C-alpha cells in the first residue's frame, strides 16, 4: 500500500481481472483490488498491444509519413494524418493556404462528431442502458418521455417505439443474442426505467444508420472514410467551379453544397438526439448518487488548445488549452510542446527500455525499444498471465507526464480548460461556457422538474470531475464541433467566391529545397485529448518520429515516482455491485473512450 | 437461425470494423439483426473479460463446423506473441483455437490478408498474415486499408446466401470485387491516354482533374473496386478527390517506395 496524488492505493483486497476489456478500440487488460465492501482500492491499466510505428517510420520520406501514422487508428481516422502534416510543415516552415486550413478544420470537426456520437451509442451506452429492460417498456410512456427529453426530435410516436421494441423482442426471442450475449442485464448497477432504456436503444439504432452519412464529408475532401487522404502543404482536393466533364475538379459548388447538407444533418442530430440523451441519462444517474470516476479530472487536466478562428494564431483557439494543477481553475499554465522540460515520457513501468529509466524523455529525444519482461510477483507465466505485477513493467503504453505531473486529457479536460479561460475573460471560449451552464441547469433543475424528481444544486466544479461529467463533456464537444464547422463552411465558400481557389503550397514540396536537418512538432485536439507528433528530418529522411497520443496519457501505467494515470485514478474508490461483473469498471473506463491502438502505436 | 460470426481482432487499427458499419446496401444494422449472429466482436459486444471469453467455447460447441471466423488484424510472432495479448495469452493462441472448427475464414483488410502497416520494414513485432499461420482452412482475403464497405458486406451477403466462398483469384481475393485494376475504369483514364498529367499539387492540370500518374498514383498496379463501386455509397474515391491511389489493397504496398514516386516503364 502507498499514497499518491491523494489516493490511498491498497492491493491487499480481492483481485479482479477484466481481459479483454471490450467496447473499446484495440486491446486492454484491467485489474483491480476490492475491499471487504466491494470498493475498488487499487487499479491497474495494461495496454495489451504494440505495433511499432515509430520504428517503422525511420528512414522514410517525411511526405509519406501521414499515411503510415494515419494507420495508427481507424477510429480516430485522420487525426494522426493531420498531426503528421502539421509536424512536417512546422519542420520545413511551410504555411498552407486558407482553403486547405478550412478543409482540414472541417475534416477534423467531422471526425469529432462521428467519433463522439458512435462512441456514446455503440460503445458506451450499454454501460448505462439495460437492453432487456427496454423489452418491458410501455410504448406510449416511451413516446411521452421522448417528448420531454427532446421536444424537437420528430421520431417520437408510440407506434414507432412499439415497432423498434418488437424487432428487439423477436431478436432476443431467437435465442441468438449476438452483441447482447452474456451481458450484465438486470444488474442493480443499472438504474434507468424501462422507457429510458427503450428510448436509448432506439437512438442506438438511429445513430448506427446515420453515422455513415456524416463521414461523406471526409469522402468528398479526402477520397474515402476510414482513412481519408492528406497532403504536406495543403489538401489534394483541388477547386474548380466552372469545371465539367473532362475538366472536372475534386471540389466544385455542388460538392460544397453536399457537404453543407451533411453538416446541417449533424447539427440536428447533436441538438435533438445526442446532447438530450446524455443530459437525461446523466440526470438519472446523478439522482441515483453515481458521481464516481472523477480521478485526475478533479486536479490536473491538459490540452494543447485547438481550432484558432484565425489560422496560425493560437490566441484565437476556440478550445483554448494549457494545463490546470491541483484543481485550481483560476490559473491556467501555458503548455509548450517544444519545451524539453514539459511533455516527457517515462518507461519505468512499461515494456520498453531506456539507458536511464529514472528520467522522462521529451519526444524529440524519444526512444522506442521494446522490452517485454514480467515482474517477480506475476501469477502465471510469460505467455499465460493470471495476475499482472504492477510493481514492475505492466503495459505497452508509455507514461507521459507534464513537468512531471500526471494529467487527464480529453473532451472533459478541454471543457474544464474552456470554462477556466472564459472565467479569466477569454471570449473565444464563450460557447463551451454557455453549454456547461445550460447543462448544469438541465441536470440540476429542468430535467428533474420535468420528471418529478428532486431539484439538486451541484456546481460545475462538483459535476464535471465525474464519469457523468466526462460523458457530458464529450457530447457538448460534439455539438460545438458541428456548430464550428458550419461556420468554417461559410468561410470556405466565401473565400472561394472572393476568388481564392488555392489548395496547396508546393514551394517546399521538393526535398532539394529543404534544410539539411530540421525538427518539427504537430499537435491536434484529437477526439480523446491531446495528440502530438514530433519529427526530426535529416537529409530528406525521417531521423526520429515520436507520437504521444491522448490514450497514451490517460491509459498510462505508473511513472518513476509511482504516480498513477487517469484510468487508474478514475477507478479508485468506486463500489461494485458484484465484483465478478465489471459494470462500473466498464462505465468509467469507457467514459475516457479508450483507443488502445492509438495509445501504443 | 442466423450463421454465427466470431470476429477476432489481432494487431490492427480497427479501420475494417469501421468500414463495415458504413455499408449502405445492406445496412450493417440489418446484417447484425437479420443476417448473421455476431456473437463475438471486441468493438461492439456487451460482455467483457470472462463473460466474453465464455462465448467462444459455447458457439464453437453448438455450431461446430458451421460458424464463420472473421479476422481483423494479425498475430505478432515476436515478443513471444505477447505484443498482442488476449485473456493473458498470445492472440495467436486464440486465433488457432477459434480457427480449428470454423467452416470458413475471412481475412478482413490488408492486416489480416498480408500484414499491412505493422508488417512494413522492419516489422518489429513480426506481424504475420492469417494464411501464414492458419494453413489447413479455407481463407478468403478481402484486402484494402480498409476495404470498401459494400465489398465487406457483399462478401458476407454472398457467403450467407449461398453457403459458399465466392470464386477467388490466385491470391485468394474474391473475383467479384478484385478482378479490375483501379486504372482499368478510372474516370481520369482519358487524360492518362492523352499524356495529360498533374505535375505539381494544385497546378492547372490538377484543377482540371488530369491523371495523377506522375504524382505517384499506383492505380495501374492495384486491384480493387474503387473506380466503379467507389467509397461511402459511391460518393468519391481517392483519385476523384485528387490524391493518387497508394496501392492499399496490394501485398506489401508500404514497401514499394514513396507514394509520390511514379511507376516506371
Ligand atoms: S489517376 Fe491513376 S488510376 Fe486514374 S488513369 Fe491516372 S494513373 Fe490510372
Ligand atoms: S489507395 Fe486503396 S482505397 Fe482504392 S484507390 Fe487505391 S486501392
Ligand atoms: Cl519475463
Ligand atoms: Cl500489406
Ligand atoms: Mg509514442
Amino acid at each position: 500500500a502507498y499514497a499518491t496524488q491523494g489516493f490511498n492505493l491498497d492491493d491487499r483486497g480481492r483481485r479482479i481481472v477484466v481481459d479483454p476489456v471490450t467496447r473499446i478500440e484495440g486491446h486492454m487488460r484491467c485489474e483491480v483490488n476490492v475491499d471487504a465492501n466491494n470498493v475498488i482500492r487499487n487499479a491497474v491499466s495494461t495496454g495489451t498491444m504494440w505495433r511499432g510505428l515509430e520504428v517503422i517510420l525511420k528512414g522514410r520520406d517525411p511526405r509519406d509519413a501521414w499515411a503510415f501514422v494515419e494507420r495508427i487508428c481507424g477510429v480516430c481516422t485522420g487525426c494522426h494524418a493531420l498531426a503528421s502534416v502539421r509536424a512536417v510543415e512546422n519542420a520545413l516552415d511551410i504555411r498552407i493556404p486558407k482553403n486547405a486550413h478550412l478543409i482540414r478544420e472541417i475534416m477534423a470537426k467531422t471526425l469529432q462528431v462521428h467519433d463522439h456520437a458512435v462512441h456514446f451509442y455503440h460503445l458506451h451506452a450499454l454501460d448505462w442502458v439495460d437492453v432487456m429492460s427496454a423489452l418491458k417498456a410501455d410504448p406510449k410512456r416511451t413516446s411521452e418521455l421522448q417528448q420531454l427529453v427532446s421536444p424537437a426530435h420528430p421520431l417520437s410516436s408510440a407506434g414507432y417505439f412499439r415497432d423498434i421494441q418488437n424487432r428487439l423482442k423477436r431478436f432476443v426471442e431467437s435465442g441468438q443474442l449476438g452483441p447482447f450475449m452474456n451481458g450484465y442485464w438486470g444488474s442493480k448497477a443499472y438504474v434507468l426505467p424501462p422507457e429510458a432504456n427503450l428510448m436509448a436503444v432506439t437512438h442506438y439504432l438511429e445513430a448506427l444508420d446515420l453515422q455513415k452519412e456524416w463521414v461523406k464529408i471526409h469522402t468528398i475532401f479526402g477520397g474515402k472514410n476510414p482513412h481519408p487522404n492528406y497532403l504536406v502543404g495543403g489538401v489534394p482536393c483541388a477547386i474548380n467551379l466552372d469545371g465539367i466533364g473532362a475538366a472536372s475538379a475534386p471540389v466544385n459548388m455542388e460538392r460544397l453544397s453536399f457537404v453543407k447538407a451533411r453538416i446541417d444533418e449533424i447539427i440536428e442530430f447533436n441538438k435533438n438526439v445526442y446532447v438530450p440523451d446524455v443530459l437525461a441519462i446523466g440526470t438519472l444517474y446523478k439522482q441515483a448518487g453515481w458521481l464516481y470516476g472523477g480521478g485526475l479530472a478533479a486536479t490536473n487536466v491538459l490540452d494543447y488548445g485547438e481550432y484558432p478562428n484565425v489560422a496560425y494564431n493560437k490566441s484565437t483557439d476556440q478550445l483554448p488549452g494549457g494545463a490546470i494543477l491541483n484543481g485550481n481553475w483560476d490559473e491556467v499554465f501555458p503548455v509548450d510542446p517544444r519545451d524539453s522540460q514539459q511533455v516527457q515520457e517515462f518507461v519505468s513501468h512499461s515494456w520498453y527500455k531506456y539507458a536511464d529509466e529514472s528520467v522522462g524523455l521529451h519526444p524529440w529525444d524519444g526512444v522506442t525499444e521494446p522490452n517485454y519482461v514480467l515482474g517477480a510477483n506475476t501469477k502465471g507465466t510469460r505467455t499465460r498471465i493470471e495476475q499482472i505485477d504492477e510493481s514492475a513493467k505492466y503495459s505497452w503504453i508509455k507514461s507521459p507526464r507534464w513537468r512531471g505531473h500526471a494529467m487527464e486529457v480529453g473532451p472533459l479536460s478541454r471543457y474544464i480548460l474552456a470554462y477556466a479561460h472564459a472565467r479569466s475573460g477569454n471570449k473565444y471560449a464563450e460557447r463551451p461556457k454557455e453549454q456547461l451552464e445550460y447543462s448544469a441547469q438541465m441536470i440540476n433543475s429542468a430535467i428533474p422538474k420535468a420528471l418529478g424528481l428532486p431539484e439538486t444544486q451541484y456546481t460545475l466544479k462538483q459535476l464535471l470531475p465525474s464519469t457523468i461529467g466526462r460523458t457530458l463533456a464529450r457530447a457538448l464537444e460534439s455539438q460545438y464541433c458541428g456548430e464550428m464547422m458550419h461556420s468554417d463552411w461559410h468561410d470556405l465558400v466565401a473565400n472561394i467566391r472572393a476568388g481564392d481557389t488555392a489548395t496547396a503550397n508546393v514551394d517546399k514540396w521538393d526535398p532539394a529545397t529543404w534544410p539539411l536537418q530540421a525538427k518539427g512538432v504537430g499537435t491536434v485536439a484529437a477526439p480523446r485529448g491531446a495528440l502530438g507528433h514530433w519529427i526530426r528530418i535529416k537529409d530528406g529522411r525521417i531521423e526520429n518520429y515520436q507520437c504521444v497520443v491522448p490514450t497514451t496519457w490517460n491509459g498510462s501505467p505508473r511513472d518513476y515516482k509511482g504516480q498513477i494515470g487517469a484510468f487508474e485514478a478514475s477507478l479508485m474508490n468506486t463500489p461494485m455491485v458484484n465484483p465478478e461483473q465489471p459494470v462500473e469498471i466498464l462505465r468509467t473506463l469507457h467514459s475516457f473512450d479508450p483507443c488502445l491502438a492509438c495509445s501504443t502505436h | 437461425p442466423r450463421t454465427p460470426v466470431l470476429w477476432l481482432h489481432g494487431l490492427e487499427c480497427t479501420c475494417c470494423s469501421e468500414s463495415f458499419i458504413r455499408s449502405a446496401h445492406p445496412l450493417a444494422k440489418d446484417v447484425v439483426l437479420s443476417m448473421i449472429s455476431l456473437d463475438y466482436d471486441d468493438t461492439l459486444m456487451a460482455a467483457a473479460g470472462h463473460q466474453a471469453e465464455a462465448i467462444l467455447e459455447e458457439i464453437m460447441t453448438k455450431y461446430k463446423g458451421n460458424y464463420i471466423l472473421a479476422v481483423e488484424g494479425n498475430p505478432p510472432l515476436n515478443q513471444d506473441g505477447m505484443s498482442c495479448i488476449i485473456g493473458g495469452r498470445p492472440f495467436i493462441e486464440q486465433l488457432k483455437y477459434v480457427a480449428k472448427d470454423a467452416k470458413a475464414i475471412i481475412s478482413w483488410g490488408s492486416c489480416a490478408s498480408w500484414g499491412c502497416v505493422q508488417a512494413a520494414k522492419p516489422n518489429p513485432t513480426q506481424a504475420t498474415p492469417v494464411h501464414k499461420v492458419i494453413t489447413d482452412k479455407p481463407i478468403i482475403k478481402v484486402p484494402g486499408c480498409p476495404p470498401i464497405a459494400e465489398v465487406m458486406t457483399g462478401v458476407i451477403t454472398y457467403m450467407l446466401t449461398f453457403d459458399r466462398i465466392p470464386e477467388l483469384d490466385r491470391q485468394g481475393r474474391p473475383k467479384m470485387f478484385y478482378s479490375q485494376r483501379i486504372h482499368d475504369k478510372c474516370y481520369r483514364r482519358p487524360h492518362f491516354d492523352a499524356g495529360q498529367f498533374v505535375e505539381e499539387w494544385d497546378d492547372e492540370s490538377a484543377r482540371k482533374g488530369f491523371c495523377l500518374y506522375k504524382m505517384g498514383c499506383k492505380g495501374p498496379t492495384t486491384y480493387n473496386a474503387c473506380s466503379t463501386t467507389r467509397w461511402n455509397e459511391g460518393t468519391s474515391f481517392p483519385i476523384q478527390s485528387g490524391h493518387g491511389c497508394i496501392g492499399c489493397s496490394e501485398d506489401g504496398f508500404w514497401d514499394k517506395g514513396s507514394f509520390y514516386d511514379r511507376l516506371t516503364g
